[PDB]
RNA sequence: GCGGCCCCCUGGACGAAGACUGACGCUCAGGUGCGAAAGCGUGGGGAGCAAACAGGAUUAGAUACCCUGGUAGUCCACGCCGUAAACGAUGUCGACUUGGAGGUUGUGCCCUUGAGGCGUGGCUUCCGGAGCUAACGCGUUAAGUCGACCGCCUGGGGAGUACGGCCGCAAGGUUAAAACUCAAAUGAAAUGACGGGGGCCCGCACAAGCGGUGGAGCAUGUGGUUUAAUUCGAUGCAACGCG
């Protein structure tokens, strides 16, 4: 219902764990899924193949509103961006462009600190 | 701190990451301020081969 | 193992095929030293390979080794604690060796009354990408497709 | 000790050549002043933070860190507190004595005309002579050659401990002993196994295959047994067809 055809995708990476999610250019969101829902329960979640595995399942979950091209708001300097764009790029969609929009704080607050390692 | 790179690599390779890391200059700007200690870089192992 | 140097090696051919190839199928095919009774086996492996493929020898004999020609492999190398392996394509020469020796060991998987019997068959049933070291091939083929996640 | 940007009050330093007063200086025992962060008192404020505590894993053994939460306190306005590795481990003020490549600051007459020539100054870097230094090293900003002062030292523990007098609201801070005990406590120096903390080459040891047997049947000798004893010894790559 209300094929689009037209939208950007938000990337997170974290270093424990990774999750993709797709929205519209407004900003209503359509998909929602954790790497960690395909299993590879632990450190291996950090692994490409939970994030891919999850990326297709997502694009399984969205065909049905058919888009054809997004854009990549990644997030997060965790390891990977790597599997999720290469694996959006032959799913079905065509990418656009690339963008960095991980924080960069201007010295705000206190990071935690009681961490020894 | 961004990695963008393709599929084959997908583990470790980031040992140059470590070497440039210089871990005097984080540790001491994640723990308070001093003023008279990140000169290490000099006046400290060239100056002070002694034999 | 670190120093030497590789020479190119070569032995002893059957001289009425002639062939380096040949030579080196009837060489590995030797055991403990076994001359007279291993080259008789060679032999008759070949004519019964011959007569139940029908075509010329030779080029059923290249026609097999086609069929059981491997591509790619890797090596085990341990390096990061999980599969770290560089897939390298394998030396011609130690390709072509890996294929006979595959090709020996499935012919050595049976334990047959008849040595000539249980090669001849094989061999033959292996002509046509259908008999025993295909299997291996395969299995080797699905070690592969996965090992170049990591480079 | 000082770091967004705007405005107002305000402190020192230095440069250019000009006039001007005419030893008006230096050093400082008691004494006033300033003095990071933790603390205490009045209130105000509370985003994240995290002493004490709350729960899980943790091993020979955790009231240790690792993780999840979580008050005082870090913030503001007034007052008290006078200590630190408050170290350049080098008290202040003057006059002299061989050298080098810089950072930075304003004027000289040119020749910014290019980023070159006067340092004619100030503050700072890093190497390195004569000379000192027990040695490491200091080395025109001296640990050199001299002068004026001050403050401090006489072996380590007992100890910046105890009484006593001061300072404070408390926690406490300054001034400073003895009895007894020891043959020492201590600096610099590569002088070596130590390279378990880092670099570099080497070996069928590793990157491949063939056999063996801890899988069955038989001798071997000890550490050894069932008997009359079951000789001297073979108990780490130095136990086996060995003496």
């Amino acid at each position: 219902r209300k094929q689009v055809s037209d939208g950007v995708a938000h990337i997170h990476a974290s270093f424990n764990n990774t999750i993709v999610t797709i929205t519209d250019r407004q900003g209503n969101a359509l998909g929602w899924a954790t790497a960690g829902g395909s299993g590879f329960r632990g450190s291996r979640k950090s692994t490409p193949f939970a994030a891919q595995v999850a990326a297709e399942r997502c694009a399984d979950a969205v065909k049905e509103y058919g888009i054809k091209n997004l854009e990549v708001m990644v997030k997060g300097p965790g390891p990977g961006r790597e599997s999720t764009i290469r694996a959006l790029n032959a799913a079905g969609f065509r990418i656009t462009n690339i963008t960095d929009v991980t924080p960069i704080p201007h010295n705000g607050c206190r990071p935690p600190k009681k961490r020894r390692v | 701190i961004k990695v963008r790179e393709n599929e084959p690599f997908d583990v470790a390779l980031r040992r140059f990451k470590r070497s440039c890391e210089k871990a005097g200059v984080l540790a001491e700007v994640r723990r308070r301020e001093f003023y008279e200690k990140p000169t290490t870089e000099r006046k400290r192992a060239k100056a002070s081969a002694v034999k | 193992p670190r120093r030497r140097v590789i020479g190119q090696r070569k032995i002893l051919p059957d001289p009425k095929f002639g062939s380096e190839l040949l030579a080196k199928f009837v060489n590995i095919l030797m055991v403990d030293g076994k001359k007279s009774t291993a080259e008789s086996i060679v032999y008759s492996a070949l004519e019964t390979l011959a007569q139940r493929s029908g075509k010329s020898e030779l080029e059923a004999f290249e026609v097999a080794l086609e069929n059981v020609r491997p591509t790619v492999e890797v090596k085990s190398r341990r390096v990061g604690g999980s599969t770290y392996q560089v897939p390298v394509e394998v030396r011609p020469v130690r390709r072509n060796a890996l294929a006979m020796r595959w090709i020996v060991e499935a012919a050595r998987k049976r334990g047959d009354k008849s040595m000539a019997l249980r090669l001849a068959n094989e061999l033959s049933d292996a002509a046509e990408n259908k008999g025993t070291a295909v299997k291996k091939r395969e299995d080797v083929h699905r070690m592969a497709e996965a090992n170049k996640a990591f480079a």
